[PDB]
RNA sequence: UAGAUAGAAAAUAGGUGCCCGUACCGCAAACCGACACAGGUAGUCAAGAUGAGAAUUCUAAGGUGAGCGAGCGAACUCUCGU
RNA sequence: UGAGUAGCGAAAGACGGGUGAGAAUCCCGUCCACCGAUUGACUAAGGUUUCCAGAGGAAGGCUCGUCCGCUCUGGGUUAGUCGGGUCCUAAGCUGAGGCCGACAGGCGUAGGCGAUGGAUAACAGGUUGAUAUUCCUGUACCACCUAUAAUCGUUUUAAUCG
RNA sequence: GAGCUGUAAGUAAGCUUUGAUCCAGAGAUUUCCGAAUGGGGAAACCCAGCAUGAGUUAUGUCAUGUUAUCGAUAUGUGAAUACAUAGCAUAUCAGAAGGCACACCCGGAGAACUGAAACAUCUUAGUACCCGGAGGAAGAGAAAGAAAAUUCGAUUCCCUUAGUAGCGGCGAGCGAAACGGGAAGAGCCCAAACCAACAAGCUUGCUUGUUGGGGUUGUAGGACACUCUAUACGGAGUUACAAAGGACGACAUUAGACGAAUCAUCUGGAAAGAUGAAUCAAAGAAGGUAAUAAUCCUGUAGUCGAAAAUGUUGUCUCUCUUGAGUGGAUCCUGAGUACGACGGAGCACGUGAAAUUCCGUCGGAAUCUGGGAGGACCAUCUCCUAAGGCUAAAUACUCUCUAGUGACCGAUAGUGAACCAGUACCGUGAGGGAAAGGUGAAAAGCACCCCGGAAGGGGAGUGAAAUAGAACCUGAAACCGUGUGCU
């Protein structure tokens, strides 16, 4: 998910998205450990999505001040 | 590079000097290009690899980009390339005919 | 780190000289004396040189 | 933070025997304690944890060509379930 | 005791209890000696016969046959017996 | 070059059967021999993966090598009670202010740190290739928390804490 | 503007013209140790308080913030001891700390080997080392100067004076300065007299103190008195001369864009070489490309370009601000100072006839009819006006960045280090400290067969070459072998 869609989202929605993305990343890591993950690029995709969500949240709590 | 994937080029230096072909790959970091039917190498392929059948495989090896020259769209002669700006977009121009290449 | 509280008068270095002009390092110390004077409006025992004390220019209290 | 406390499951012969005994082995963040591991497991897998054993593994010397180095240090926990089960697959 | 404050709990039941070390060598081929080195390395346990004994000789529990061998059976050198 | 010379670092091996391209040298067996106040069993330092399993034989191993403390691959160390910390202090170290000293800094009070000593609650059995007072079985103990409490107290108190 | 997920090949999974990767400006995130600062500690670890919050029935557990010391400024409290002074407690602070560029600067402290053909004065040398303090430069600086004429007019730096004058067990050696020629230039502010306001002593005399004004010097200046001049007209300014800003513009730096002109044959694996015939040039710098290229590529000359940040500047704005003359009655013009003695030091100058200048100790002036200097000292003359402060430039240096250069090196050289080097290795530690570059144009890096367990090899094939097959360009010598003509 890109920064434009994230900026469309609301702050509570960003927090919920961060939670769900973290759960997805964790499940991917567990599948990788057990040898059940073929689509390894998903891990990096989700990690960068989490980074973008946090970046936008930080931008908002900065512009608030 | 001034040569681009898909261009029709003439070889101006090498064993294949005078051959024409299509640019099917470029290597910007090596200043190299791959041209169909040009620079054929015979590589020893082990049948024991992931491909069962093996032997001597013939394929194009990359050539240095300064050894191929664009062919003029009108005259079909080798030509250098300039650049124009049409409505704020860069256009490749053959320096012999002045026509847009692509 | 010993000097006159009032003037900063402090020790210096130089040579002791023999009759044959051999040289050895020595110091000239100030003639400091521990006196009670008024520092920031309160009595305080500080080191003051005799020369700074001369002619009652410093108040001992 | 539970998903950060637990890093991955450990799948070995000894770990499989433990799993037969209802003990599940995980590599965990090197900074966490036994209690944090228990709470993370209960939060993530909706089980009841009977106990947690924990241990540290030193960096291990490892070689590749002419380059000498070390593997990461590890913190390994063994979580004994009271109620429920965990399916790693 | 000075102080403190309405509350205190014999028992019963239930529950909570972190971090570090934990492998292996450790009179040694893994420690200190450049060595798979006749050296050095604190402490604990330490059976039977003999005996005053933890000495002596032979054994137990347990461990070990020593990281070049095969012949020959000269001088000479070493270690040993007469 | 010396020269295929000196050396191969305290010692008792023999044979049979395996394995292997190859065996005095690896594995298994029998007999024999050596230590046994110990060459046995623990364990503190120190080392730091050397431990275990499978594979290998260039180099290392004073020979050989099918083997290894070597090489490759994958594993292995589980604690309220064991040792240390969340307790104590010794020598010593450090040290707010302080004293002293060209600078740097030295000394030192209160206070801290600091085991080689003080305090301090878990034992037996079983189990793996590799951990076990740590895992498992049985049976305990210590501190704390929550609920219910025989009973006692209820503002000079008098139960309770200290 | 078409590929991309580094070295770094591979496989896998993916991304990218709905513009990836990549390049530049700005921003976000930025674990732990480290001055390291909640406390402790054998750095990268351990153990807490407090507040708020998460979780649990509750304890246990967790999250975030905060809690060092000293300093300064406030507030409260306040001992011996009455008054209040130690002290104590709280709050605020982009206050300090620590690092380093093995350079340059200023200062504290300060050797020795060495030279003197020995050695002590002397030299090495105020050097090395240590320590403190900086700054982008520092230091110095607007005459108590240099001099001796037609005088000059702050300081610093270069040339010269000059190896002169001098110093010196008059040994070894040490060694100026003024003048003259140059770089660069810039001048200012206080203290005091006096005035006004405020406060204490309460003569409630007018003394003291604070604030503001005034004032700044040798042609003596100022106060003071008087006369003109102006309330920013003018002038000045954040580089001193007082100190903060704002608007707009220009230029520059940090990515980039365009950018002329060659074909053929011969040799060859390959042409840029040779041959022939052309072309551009404000571009014939350079690198690359299968051998040696102005015209193949990257570029070069030339021209263009910035969303954003930064820097330097200009104009407005802003801010600040009176400027001259006359008079000589009184007043002011830097005190434990100048200076002296003794002991040291510094001056090129070693105590000397020793001026000039600093330190310790002790003594200790004058007040414009004054004071200092002109190398002891006195007189005269001449030049200055100490005992307060500030100040750009010309000068020094280079860890660093950008663009370049070399009758500098070319792998035992050049850095110790062309390479995963301050590494490996050595040492308890400080510390010492290596060796080691080259396949090929392209990886086309030897399919397949054969002997062998493997290693290794013989073919076959790739390649111009394998006799370039992996520390793989060339491949000398020592040294080691096989064969042999003569012996
Ligand atoms: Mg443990
Ligand atoms: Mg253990
Ligand atoms: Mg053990
Ligand atoms: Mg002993
Ligand atoms: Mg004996
Ligand atoms: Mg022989
Ligand atoms: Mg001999
Ligand atoms: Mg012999
Ligand atoms: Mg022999
Ligand atoms: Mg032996
Ligand atoms: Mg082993
Ligand atoms: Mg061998
Ligand atoms: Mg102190
Ligand atoms: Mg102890
Ligand atoms: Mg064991
Ligand atoms: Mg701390
Ligand atoms: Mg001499
Ligand atoms: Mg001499
Ligand atoms: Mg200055
Ligand atoms: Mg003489
Ligand atoms: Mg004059
Ligand atoms: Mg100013
Ligand atoms: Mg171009
Ligand atoms: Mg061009
Ligand atoms: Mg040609
Ligand atoms: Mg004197
Ligand atoms: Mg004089
Ligand atoms: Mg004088
Ligand atoms: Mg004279
Ligand atoms: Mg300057
Ligand atoms: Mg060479
Ligand atoms: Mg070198
Ligand atoms: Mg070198
Ligand atoms: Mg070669």
């Amino acid at each position: 998910m890109k920064a434009k869609e994230i900026r469309d989202l609301t702050t509570s929605e960003i927090e919920e998205q961060i939670k769900s993305s973290k759960e997805e990343l964790f499940n991917l890591r567990f599948q990788l450990a057990t040898g059940q993950l073929e689509e390894t690029a998903r891990i990096r995709t989700v990690r960068k999505t989490i980074a973008r969500l946090k970046t936008v949240a930080r931008e908002r709590e900065i512009e608030q001040s | 590079m001034h040569i681009k994937k898909g261009d029709n080029v003439k070889v101006i230096a090498g064993k294949d000097k005078g051959k024409e072909g299509k640019v099917i790959a470029t290597l910007p970091k090596k200043d190299r290009v791959v041209v169909e039917g040009v620079n054929i190498m015979k590589k020893h392929q082990k049948p024991t690899q992931l491909n069962p059948e093996g032997g001597i495989l013939e394929t194009e090896a990359a050539i240095h980009v300064s050894n191929v020259q664009l062919l003029d769209p009108k005259t079909n002669e080798p030509t250098r390339v300039g650049y124009k700006f049409v409505d704020g977009k860069k256009v490749r121009i053959a320096k012999k005919s002045g026509e847009e290449i692509k | 780190g010993k000097q006159c509280f009032v003037t900063g008068r402090k020790a210096s270095t130089g040579n002791r000289r023999s009759h044959a002009l051999n040289s050895t390092k020595r110091r000239w110390n100030a003639n400091l004396q521990k006196v009670r004077i008024l520092v920031d409006g309160k009595p305080k025992k500080v080191w003051v040189s005799a020369r700074a004390l001369k002619s009652g220019k410093v108040t001992r209290v | 933070e539970a998903r950060d406390i637990l890093k991955r499951p450990v799948i070995t012969e000894k770990s499989s025997e433990a799993m037969a005994e209802d003990k599940y082995t995980f590599d965990v963040d090197t900074r966490v304690n036994k209690t944090q591991v228990k709470m993370a497991v209960e939060e993530i897998f909706n089980v009841k944890v009977a106990s947690v054993n924990i241990m540290n593994y030193k960096p291990k010397k490892k070689r590749m060509g002419r380059y000498q180095g070390y593997t990461n240090k590890r913190r390994k926990a063994i979580v004994t379930l009271k109620e429920g089960s965990i399916d790693l697959f």
